This record gives C-alpha cells, structure tokens and sequence, in this order.
C-alpha cells in the first residue's frame, strides 16, 4: 500500500548512474584572461593556447635560468626565423615535417645571459601547453601527443616564479588533472565550458551564483555582434592558417519608455564546422588550413544583463520562458591580402536565429559579478549563395567566419521574456526588491497529527510524483531532486540490510528452524529479537497482508513535510534517509497456524494465543521459525495487549476480532470513530515514537 | 491491469527533467564535426599577374 | 548542404476528434475485453509505433512531458494536498462541514 | 562481486541487448495480435 | 447491503442474495467509501437488475 514509496525508491535508483555519468561530464576551466603579469600560486597549472606566431610565454627569474617558448607553424622547411626573446632578438632553426599541427619548442638559457638552444619537441593540433610548479620542481609538457609525460627540472626560487604570457591561459588545480589531459589531448575545449567566457580583466575569486511569488513580464531589445580571429601562417603571406570565431562583447543603451537602460551582452558559438580548402603542396600557393563556417548543427549563445526591477530578482527562479522573434543575419565581403596576383574574395552567406531554451549565466566586465540570462539559439540555413571565387569552391550554404559584421555595428533582436521569482516575505508586506534546529522542530511538531486522516492516507499508496507535488520547488534545483534523494537512499541502512539479505540468500545455495535457511540463522528473547530484526526486511518482499509499519512512516513523513517550512531542498535526502530507518524501532509481527497465533517483538516480547477466546498459549520457537520462513506476515499494529484489553473491556463480535488480527482498515477506522480510549492510546504511543 | 500505463506515466514523471538535463547539457558541450575533403587535387591556376 | 526543407504540419485536432468519434463502429467487444485483461507498459504501448529510424527520441518521454500538465495530475496533486492538510490538524472553516 | 569504481552503466547496457532478443519480439507480436483481434471487424469471425 | 452511486446524481441500495431494493442512507455510504475497497462495476445496477 503506502509502503510502495519505499519499494520504488530502491527500484529506479539505478537511473542515478546515468545522471551521475552526465554529472561527471559536468564535473570547469578558469579563463581565458588578458596577457598580463601575476603570480600563479603553486598547485596550479598553466593551460596556454596561443594562435599568433610570436614569443608565447616566458618565466622571469633574474637570478636563475631563462625559459623561453617559441611556436612554429607547419609548411616551413629548414630555415632560420627571428623572434623577440626577453626583449633581445634571437635567431632559431626550424624544420617541420607535419603539415596541419603546429609545434612548440623550449629555449633554455643556463643563466640570465647564457647560451641559447632549442629543445622540447611538442606537436599538437589544438596547440596547447601545460606548465606546472609543485614540490621543489617545475613541470612542463614533454612527449608527442596524445599521451605524453612532464619534463622535470629543479631550480631555486620556485614559489617566486612569475610567468608573463602573451596569449590566453587557463589556471587549473591538481584534482582536475584527468580533465586537463582530456582538455589538452582532445582538441580545443568548447567556450561554454569556461568560467570567465569573455577574455576581459582577470579575477582570482570569481563565484558562480515562507516565500512569495513575484511575476516580471518586461521587454528586451538585444543588440549583439560577432568576433573574428585571423592569423597568418609562415612564409611571405602566401597562406593563412586560422580564420575562426571568438567571443565578443558589446555594451550599449536604449529606451524602455523613459529609462536609459544599459544592456551588456556577450556572444559565443559552439559546434561549428571547419571546411578544409587544401591547396597544392608547393611552398608558394594559396592554402587555407581550416575555414570555420556555421551550419544547422551549430548554435550561438547570447548572455544578456541589464539593470531593472526584473533583473534584480533572478537569483531564485520559479518559471522561465522565451517568446523571441527570429532575426536574420547576413554577411559581407571579405577580401584576402595576397601580395601577388588577384586575392580571393568571400561573398554571400546568410542564416537565421531562433530561440530554443534559456537558463542562468555568469558574466563579468571589470570586477563586478553578474547573474545573467543565457538564451540558446538554434540556426537555420537560407537562400543566399555562399562561394569562394577565384577557386573551385562553389555551392555551399551557411555563414563564414570572415566578415559577419557586414558594416552594421549591431544586430537587433526584440522580444519579451517572462520569469517568476521567489522573494522572502516574512509577512504580507515589506517585500524585498533586491537580493541544526530542524531536528528539534520536526520532533516537536509530531504530537498534533490526527489519526483517522493518517489511516486514510496510509490506505492510498504514494509514488515518485505525489511525494514532491505538494512542495514548492525552484526550477533550477527541481531538475535534480529525485536524483539526489535516490542517490542518498541507495546508501541507506535499509540498502545495506537488503544487500546483505540477498548475498546471504545467494550464498545459501551452496539452526533454530527445521533446517538451513536464510532466515533461521532470556536466550529465547534474544533469538526471537534477532529473528524479528531480520524479518523487518520482509516489508520489502511484498508478502504482507493489509497495512504495514512503513506505510504509517511514509504517511507521517508526508504530513510533517507538508506542515514544516524550515527545510531546504538540500535537506530532504537526509531527513528521508534517517526517517526510513530510525522510525518505529518497536515492531511486532504475528503469524497464523491452524487457529493458533504466534507473535514476537523486537524489544524482546513473545506471546502465543488462540483466535477463539484468546487463551494464553505456551511459546514454541521451533514452529515459529518453521512457519515464518514462507507464510503470510501481517504488521501487528494491534498486538496482544491491546487485543486482550479490548476483548475484556468491550463486547466485540468475532468478525471484528478476526479482522483486527488481520488489521482490516475498515474495522480499525470504525473503532477510531467510536473513540475507544485503548485504541487511541495505542495509536498515540505509536505516533509519539516517530522522531529522529 | 492495462491501466498500469497511466499509473506508469506518473511513475516516471520526474524523468522528464532528466530529458532536459540531456539537452540542457547536450547543446552546451556539443563537439566540433570535421569534414573530409575528397581525395583529389583541388588547386588549379598558379598566381597569375 | 541544402537549405532546410520546411517541416510538415500536423492534422487538425478537430479532424482528429471527428475521425476518432467516427471510428466507433469498427471495434469488437470480447477481444477488447481480453486485451484490457492483458497489462500494458511503455514498451508494449508503442510496439507498432516509433518506426525504426536513427532520429527517434523515445516518444514515451514526449508523452510524459505533456502528461504532467493534464487534469489527472492536478487532480491527484490537489487530492494529496487536501489529505496532507487534513492530516496536519487543519482548523476547519465554518463552511467546511 | 567485482565492486569497482564510480557508478557505471551496467543496467542500461544489459537492457540494451535485453530489449533486442526474442522476448521483446514475442511480446510485440502478442500485443500486435491482440490489437488486430480487437480491430477484427472487416472480416467478421475470421481468426483461426 | 450494496450501495451503488454514480456521478449523474442517482444512488441505490439492495441485497446480494435477492435483487430487490432497500432504503438508502447517506451516512453509511459516506463511512464506507472512505476506507472500503471500491469496485469498478462494468455491469451497472440497471443492467444487473
């Protein structure tokens, strides 16, 4: 009956694994940032990702060695190249056999003004560098991709090493090492995985962030842009390497019927395509490595923030919806710069944007943390042609990452968004506009619940839907509410008990009863108490008749959950786990055999009686153990004390007594209606025991 | 007996949010798709002045 | 790499109701009773549905997303809430007899 | 017995092949036969 | 005694061994329907009679 909520709780628990898998995918990179000077603490890694040729990163000592890093593009044979190492120009020999993967080389000076060499052969397609400083040694990436090792050196002044970079770098602690390799050896990680999406000023402290419902239905006019990153490869400008999309920022103002609203927006793109226009293998010809274009399987995200009485209540969201209107984006001409001959020109390319989701987001400008709204946009391909002239590239659709600005400095999107926020209103006035003891309270609240309604609720079984359908929830946390309670429940005491019973039963396929079985394994009192404690697990075996203890436990838990208000969504799993075990330690069970009844109590009580006139019967442990193994079991809500007192002090008929031994809800509720003091005492004693 | 389906429809109701947990993550960490050019020569004319 | 084809539309719900109402005659009695005897489930419901393509999304979940907002779910929720309030020692109103 | 590292997909993987073998096909055929019998009106009494 | 009631607003009471009617009382039906198991009667009172 109402006990079914327990049985389902351990049943579908396996699904948590799937969610847990997703959680491990969701189980985080800090960056990127402007190229500046700082002191990255120990136990932190440096995940550098340059794209432009030049001096990548250097760690200054002024007393110990000089470390220099040089990045070399492919398609360059054995020649000499000039860089600016520590401000002093130096020539370096370069010889490359790989054609689509760039190569990093480490330059070491034995002192501040020592000799110059080139070593540390690194080859990588995403062009990623890892440097660590921990435990009296410096770590740097060494070994060919994908699987490699870390070169180790030991030079003084470790904690004072301040490495000035000239690219975008991420700082990661040690525990995400399994992430780091997965984020280094497996291509460029998506931008949405980052914490500080915009490459603006760096902060080392960024934090991702009775009631009353408040509704805000306002209007937005989003103006957003794109951003291109272009790099030129080696040689003499005859070929480029990367023309890609990068995040952009735009801050503007507009009118909203009087207010000069300041709207801050940031844009990003994910899942783009990379068309390859592979030229001839001769060193002097127009060759492009990757051409990043946006297609149907790619999306663009916009993060929107602006001061308003609506945006100042977003920290807790009850419901969120979007009703945007689609906006078309068309590209413009992008003429290459080929020193000799006619340079190629890109033309065409047009797409449309539509809204298919929304959630919270993080954004920072200088030092101000924001709780922004992230709108997800799906893309569609359109009519206008997109071709690359002067070559053989024709009949392609999408939008190139060369010049999507098309002269216009903003793309307008107008729509209406509606969200519902939860605000702490201790009364029906003083509503804010801008943004333990529970054990004692729960135990004290458990003295005033009614009985007839309790029995009625215990008659109606619950499920995974009715348990949380009466409690308010936040849409951000309601996603993982059943998942967390089931994850905590699969580690409950009842879980260990059922696992041990299953293991013992399976092992038995290789005492106090008639023979060996998985249930027969003041001495009489102790043995009977152990038998009852093991038999408590029978309530998960669906071999009961009528109501059971766990039904009452579930009913009282539901009632006290509904009445209580001092419990957070993070607290429900603990309460459920503790209550499913600690509730009702004094359980009683009775079994019937040929007009005879044997009953045993966990506390150490044991009795036997007949169904005709309730005559005391001497106790036989052997037959009890023989029959309880495979026979109907009924929870002894009405044990022998109450039954005998009722048969003496009140003139009941045979049907009532026989149903009471079966614990029929109808006759029990009839007795409740009659308000017999003995049944009230029994029910109240049972109820008072329900506490943590 | 068959009516179980309705009692089943509520039974897995919470799982609908799990479905969102797929898409709400699936779009975020969607991975880049590579295209393989035809194994034939493409570039033709040399730079002509 | 072609412009996306305009997705098809769906038969009008009014026409759906008309067709389902008109389909009344073509039903047997004893066979329907025996089919009702057999229990069903999510796998047994869509055996002749969800044609094998590598684009389906387990339409059972699509049904579930639209089934929590129906009348049955709200009725069950409010019934359970009323039961909980009654069990929570509610001071009954004057008009509540 | 193995009792190995953080949660795997054992239940899902076993279901993947449990829903493809002959049991699923047999139950599908049984449901189809019952549905067709419930729809058996265009032929009168015809099921052997 | 069998108490059969519907939604349209009609109710009846009768006996199991012989099919003839007996006076109905609201109190007994209200008490029974709270806890007693309800049976979905395909063959209603009219058809059974």
């Amino acid at each position: 009956m109402a006990s079914l909520i327990y049985r389902q709780l351990l049943t579908n628990s396996y699904t948590v694994d799937l969610s847990d898998e997703i959680q491990e995918i969701g189980s985080l990179l800090d960056g990127p940032y402007q190229p500046t000077t700082f002191n990255p603490p120990v136990d932190y890694w440096m995940l550098l990702a340059p794209t432009t040729p030049g001096v990548i990163v250097e760690g200054t000592n002024n007393t110990d060695r000089w470390l220099a890093t040089i990045l070399i593009e492919p398609n360059v044979q054995s020649e000499n190249r000039t860089y600016t190492i520590f401000g002093i120009q130096e020539q370096l020999t370069v010889s490359n056999t790989s054609q689509d993967q760039w190569k990093f080389i480490d330059v070491v000076k034995t002192t501040a003004n020592g000799s110059i060499g080139q070593y540390g052969p690194l080859l990588s397609s995403p062009k990623l560098y890892a440097v660590m400083k921990h435990n009296e040694k410096l770590y740097t990436y060494e070994g060919q991709t994908p699987n490699a090792t870390t070169a180790h050196y030991s030079t003084t002044n470790y904690d004072s090493v301040n490495m000035t970079a000239f690219c975008d770098f991420y700082i990661i602690p040690r525990s995400e090492e399994s992430k780091c390799t997965e984020y280094i050896n497996n291509g460029l990680p998506p931008i949405q995985n980052t914490r500080n999406v915009v490459p603006l000023s760096l902060t080392a402290r960024d934090v991702i962030h009775l009631w009353k419902e408040m509704q805000y239905n306002r209007d937005i006019t989003i103006r957003f842009k794109f951003a291109n990153t272009i790099i030129k490869s080696g040689g003499l400008g005859y070929k480029w390497s990367e023309i890609s999309f990068k995040p952009a920022n735009y801050q503007y103002t507009y009118t909203r019927d009087g207010e000069e609203v300041t709207a801050h927006t940031t844009c990003s793109v994910n899942g783009m395509n990379d068309f390859s226009f592979n030229g001839g293998y001769l060193p002097t010809d127009f060759v492009v490595s990757k051409f990043e274009v946006i297609k149907e399987n790619s999306y663009v995200y916009i993060d929107y923030w602006d001061d308003s009485q609506a945006f100042r209540n977003v920290v807790y969201v009850r419901s969120l919806a979007a009703n945007l209107n689609s906006v078309m984006c068309t590209g413009g001409s992008y003429n290459f710069s080929l020193p000799v001959g006619q340079w190629p020109v890109l033309t065409g390319g047009a797409v449309s944007l539509h809204s298919a989701g929304v959630t919270l987001s993080t954004q920072f400008t200088d030092f101000v943390s924001l709780n922004s709204l992230r709108f997800r946009f799906r893309l569609a391909v359109e009519e206008p042609h997109f071709k690359l002239t002067r070559t053989r590239l024709d009949r392609l659709y999408g939008l190139p990452a060369a010049d999507p600005n098309n002269g216009k400095e903003y793309y307008e999107i107008a729509g209406r968004f509606s969200l519902i926020s939860l605000v702490p209103s201790n009364d029906d006035y003083q509503t804010p506009i801008a943004n333990g003891e529970l054990r004692e309270e729960f135990n004290a609240l458990s003295q005033e619940i009614a009985m007839s309604q309790l029995i009625d609720l215990a008659l109606l079984p619950l499920d995974m839907f009715s348990m949380f359908s009466g409690i308010k929830s936040t849409i951000d946390a309601a996603k993982s509410m059943a998942t967390n309670v089931m994850k905590k429940f699969k580690k409950s005491g009842l879980a260990n008990s059922v696992s041990t019973l299953t293991d013992s039963l399976s092992d038995a396929a290789s005492s106090i009863g008639s023979s060996a079985s998985a249930w027969t394994d003041s001495s009489v009192s102790t043995q009977t108490s152990t038998i009852s404690r093991r038999l408590r697990l029978k309530e998960m075996a669906t071999q009961t008749e009528g109501m059971n203890f766990d039904d009452i436990s579930a009913a009282v838990l539901k009632t006290k959950i509904d009445k209580s208000t001092q419990i957070s969504p993070n607290t429900i799993p603990d309460i459920v786990t503790e209550a499913s075990e600690k509730f009702i330690p004094n359980r009683a069970y009775r079994v019937i055999n040929n007009d005879d009844v044997f009953e045993a109590g966990i506390d150490g009580k044991f009795f036997a009686y007949k169904v005709d006139t309730f005559e005391e019967i001497p106790f036989d442990v052997q037959k009890f153990a023989d029959l309880v193994t495979d026979s109907p079991v009924i929870s002894a809500i009405i044990d022998f004390k109450t039954l005998k007192n009722l048969n003496d002090n009140y003139g009941i008929s045979r049907q009532q007594a026989f149903n009471l031994l079966r614990s029929d809800p109808r006759v029990l509720r009839e007795f409740i209606n009659q308000d017999n003091p003995i049944i009230r005492n029994r029910i109240e004693q049972l109820i008072m025991q329900c506490r943590l | 007996m068959a009516s179980l389906i309705y009692r089943q429809l509520l039974t897995n109701s919470y799982t609908v949010d799990l479905s969102d947990e797929i898409q709400e993550i699936g779009s975020t960490k969607s991975q880049n798709v590579t295209i393989n050019p035809g194994p034939f020569a493409q570039t033709g004319y040399a730079p002509v002045n | 790499n072609s412009v996306t084809v305009r997705q098809d539309l769906e038969r009008q719900l009014g026409e759906l109701r008309e067709e389902f109402n008109a389909l009344s005659q073509e039903i047997a009695m004893s066979q329907l009773i025996d089919l009702a005897l057999l229990p069903l489930d999510m796998f047994s419901m869509f055996s002749g549905i969800k044609s094998t393509i590598d684009a389906a999304k387990s339409m059972a979940t699509n049904v579930m997303k639209k089934f929590k907002k129906s009348g049955l779910a709200n009725s069950v929720s409010t019934l359970t809430d009323s039961l909980s309030d009654a069990a929570s020692s509610i001071s009954r109103g004057s008009s509540i007899r």
